């Protein structure tokens, strides 16, 4: 039976720890040396404590014991654990866990140098041959695990938490082997002389289709299946299927002769096409470009002037023009490098005439900017 | 705040059409999306189909009862009937144990031994016994009924001593739905079906469309006044509107068939075409059907009547043209193997029958859906 | 109940051989009698595969139903949710701090 006091007392010596702490070593060193001897004393407690409770919960006895009444007496043993042990750890963990999140080494290495001399005053007759920075370093590793077992580290779990989840894993444990004490008390209504009866009947059965009809009657059909199309091809009722237009399929001949893969398989490295696009597609812009460029008067273009224009720079016009009264600074910008910006005038009847068709609209400026 | 058919639902719809049953303990993430959804899963399944969608806590399953029973929707493991009575058997010896008890192969064994009610014996010394104890065996841990202790039960095909250590599992209770009166009082398995429709007397009709629709790969024709298919003609708008909305497939009409067509099966679905070699010949025998109109003329049925002789020699025709390209396997073996082995997968699809009396061939109107051949660059090759 | 699948069968006592041996009208009334009385009804229930009294599943409930209800008395129930509620209440801690 474990006290339920525990963290109670390692969290009051842990307080007191902090309260000297904060009076920055302005006291003497056998009051180190005894708040250290409380701390880890109790420390090393609950550190036994709940060794062993994990030993506990993780019993094979445990195991074995689920499939008996002893379970009962498990489950009150582990129950009274519980409300002793971890109801505590709960209460008292997340204070614990803050303190020593404020108290790292930086905060300590002055009070274990005082600790170091409350042990050099005690006249050891030991094997004391490890100099005092021995001590210091036990001292440091000592808290150093205190630290993880309650914060853990940015790569392991903590203690605390492995204990935590560990506890709630068995609780899970143990509450679904009632609920399954109760699902093999109820249910036993058995159905011995159905399934022989089944027996009798496959037994009966000619042939494999004969028993599969038959299991598909008795059991359930097993799963489904379906024909694979692409598109619902067709939409008429009255055609039959063979007289209708079928869904052609390219068989891959069984052999290596043609192909066949399990390996990874290759690619073309298609270079000559991707050259090819992309000289097309540089010459287009390019045309597009002088096609543009075709009309410049002066570095701008003026609507009124252009005496007959090709359709697409009117379709491009026509673009720039929408465009620009969107940005309030009137500027466009087009996939030529050219910066554009586009001044309107609005009281005017004037064509812009191309081989389809005379726009009239109102006229434009087109400057074009610097792009150097 | 109400509920929706939407992608969730659509997708817990087709994880329980395609398999028997979800376990929690194995599948949680699809317990899980079925779960969520089950209030519309009920609702859809109990208007339209009238299964009986069962929900319980370690197991969410759909009983799907047939409409008229195929010789695939069987398990496909199983080979003989004496499987299924092993099967049967040692079900039967499960309700005996209790929930995670242990029991040796030995002691079911002979209690299959026992029970097993042929006038023939079961027998252990044969090869063929054990080898079907073991398909039993293994369909039954397929459906976790049964989990292994450490061992080996493969080994029990060639060496009858072997020995193993079994646990019966929870599941075991809940495999084999339950049967309107005291069961025992029927006598055949088509009493059954004649109880599980006497539940569903309120528009059987739509039930049974839909039934026939979404489990069999296609709905046949039976004469020029089937009611089904009368059913499915009136209102195939509204049908293929619902279907559409309600799941991935897309519904198809003919003068002498009906069916459900998948454009992107998942990983979990069968379906036709597959890479077993048997459908490539099914493809070309389509194509070559389809080559022939007057000499196949197809009956008013939509059936394609063929004898035994004459269907071997269209295989032959076959071998001759496209063999080059079949599989080793049919390669090397006779006309009248080939014969067996093509029909029974055309059987397994549906797409025809085998006459009980005459042995005369009935090639259904499914098979000229599809049609395949070779690339025309491996058919020049042939010619080389 | 039905779960156990009960069912009722009336027992009945072959009538006795001497009644043929006719007596008169004084003894007929009683004759009468017992063939009405002699009649009479039984109970049987399915209950974990034997077929027993009302009687045996009678005791057998009171005992599961005694020994189940202590299973889980109140008290551990809610100890076990705040146990696994604190966790949850640190998780939540923990990230609304971040």
């Amino acid at each position: 039976s474990l006290e339920r006091s525990q963290f109670d007392r390692l969290f009051q010596a842990i307080t007191s720890l902090q309260n000297e702490l904060e009076n920055d070593l302005n006291k003497s060193a056998e009051e180190y040396m005894r708040i250290w001897e409380d701390v880890f004393r109790y420390f090393q407690t609950i550190r036994t404590s709940t060794a062993d409770y994990i030993a506990y919960i993780n019993s094979e006895q445990t195991d074995q014991r689920m499939q008996t009444e002893a379970f009962l007496v498990y489950k009150n043993q582990f129950t009274t654990y519980l409300r002793d042990f971890i109801v505590s750890l709960q209460k008292t963990s997340l204070q614990i866990q803050h303190s020593l999140s404020e108290l790292t080494l930086e905060r300590l290495q002055h009070f274990f140098q005082k600790l170091i001399e409350h042990r050099g005053a005690i006249p050891r007759l030991e094997d004391v041959s490890s100099s005092t920075n021995d001590w210091l370093t036990e001292y440091e590793e000592y808290w150093f695990s205190l630290r993880q077992w309650f914060l853990g580290s940015a790569v392991q779990q903590s203690e605390l938490d492995i204990l935590q989840w560990q506890t709630n894993e068995m609780i899970r444990r143990m509450t679904r082997y009632v609920q399954r004490i109760g699902e093999r008390q109820q249910h036993f209504r058995s159905r011995k002389k159905d399934y022989l009866q089944l027996s009798k009947w496959f037994v009966e059965c000619r042939d494999s289709e004969e028993a599969h009809k038959l299991s598909a009657v008795v059991f359930g059909s097993m799963t489904i299946q379906h024909l694979q199309l692409e598109e619902a091809t067709t939409e008429n009722l009255h055609v039959d299927t063979w007289d209708e237009a079928p869904t052609e399929l390219t068989i891959k001949p069984r052999t290596v002769r043609y192909r066949e893969k399990t390996k990874p398989g290759s690619f073309n490295s298609n270079e000559q096409k991707k050259k090819e696009q992309r000289e097309l597609y540089l010459k287009e812009r390019e045309q597009e470009k002088k096609l543009i460029e075709k009309y410049m008067t002066q570095g701008k273009i003026t609507l009124s002037a252009l005496s007959t224009v090709e359709p697409f720079i009117r379709k491009v016009l026509l673009s720039w023009i929408g465009k620009s009264m969107a940005a309030k600074n009137r500027m466009v910008k087009t996939d030529y490098g050219l910066h554009v910006k586009v001044m309107l005038d609005y009281e005017k009847t004037i064509t812009l005439q191309a081989e389809d068709g005379n726009l009239l609209m109102p006229d434009a400026t087109f400057l074009f900017e610097e792009t150097r | 705040q109400t509920q929706l058919f939407d992608e969730k639902a659509i997708q817990g719809m087709d994880i329980l059409f395609h398999h028997y049953w979800i376990l929690r303990a194995e599948q949680p993430e699809w317990y899980q999306l079925i779960r969520e959804r089950e209030k519309v899963l009920r609702r859809y399944l109990d208007e339209k189909f009238g299964l009986r969608l069962i929900v319980h806590q370690h197991f969410i399953k759909l009983e799907k009862i047939p409409v008229e029973p195929e010789g695939w929707m069987g398990i496909q493991d199983f080979q003989e009937p004496m499987d299924y009575a092993i099967f049967c058997c040692a079900l039967a010896f499960l309700e005996g144990k209790a929930v995670d008890e242990q029991f040796l192969l030995s002691e079911l064994c002979q209690e299959i031994q026992a029970d097993y009610p042929g006038d023939f014996p079961l027998d252990w010394t044969l090869y063929t016994h054990r080898k079907s104890l073991i398909r039993a065996v293994k369909v039954l841990m397929e459906f976790q009924l049964i989990r292994t202790i450490d061992g080996d039960i493969g080994r029990f095909d060639q060496n009858e001593e072997q020995e193993v250590l079994y646990e019966a599992s929870t599941y075991s209770r809940y495999f084999m739905r339950t049967y309107p009166d005291d069961f025992s009082s029927y006598q055949h398995w088509s009493e059954l079906l004649k109880e599980d429709w006497k539940l569903n007397q309120e528009d059987e009709r739509r039930k049974r469309v839909y039934r026939k629709l979404f489990f069999s790969p296609g709905l046949h024709r039976l004469d020029q006044q089937d009611p089904d298919f009368l059913y499915i003609r009136n209102y195939r708008n509204r049908l293929a509107e619902d279907i559409e909305k309600h799941s991935e497939y897309k519904l198809h009409v003919y003068k002498n068939t009906a069916f459900l067509s998948i454009a992107e099966p998942r990983q979990y679905q069968q379906v036709f075409p597959n890479s077993k070699a048997s459908t490539d010949i099914i493809l070309q025998l389509s194509k070559y059907i389809h080559g022939e109109p007057e000499r196949f003329k197809a009956n008013e049925n939509g059936e394609i009547l063929m004898t035994e002789g004459e269907f071997e020699q269209v295989v032959d025709d076959l071998r001759q043209q496209f063999g080059t390209g079949w599989a080793k396997y049919f390669r090397d073996m006779s006309t009248k193997g080939i014969r067996t082995e093509l029909l029974r997968a055309m059987k397994d699809w549906m797409m025809a029958e085998v006459d009980s009396e005459t042995s005369l061939i009935r090639i259904k109107s499914l098979t000229g859906v599809m049609t395949g051949e070779y690339p025309s660059d491996f058919q020049t090759g042939g010619t080389e | 109940l039905t779960e156990y699948r009960m069912f009722e069968y009336p027992e009945e006592t072959e009538r006795p051989e001497w009644f043929s041996k006719e007596w008169g009208e004084y003894y007929e009334p009683f004759m009468n009698e017992w063939n009405q009385l002699q009649s009479r009804r039984l109970i049987l229930m399915e209950y974990k595969g034997q077929r027993v009294s009302p009687y045996f599943v009678f005791t057998s409930l009171e005992k599961e139903l005694e020994d189940q209800k202590g299973w889980l008395d109140e008290q551990d129930r809610q100890l076990y949710e705040d146990i696994i509620v604190n966790t949850v209440g640190v998780i939540l801690r923990n990230r609304i701090k971040r």
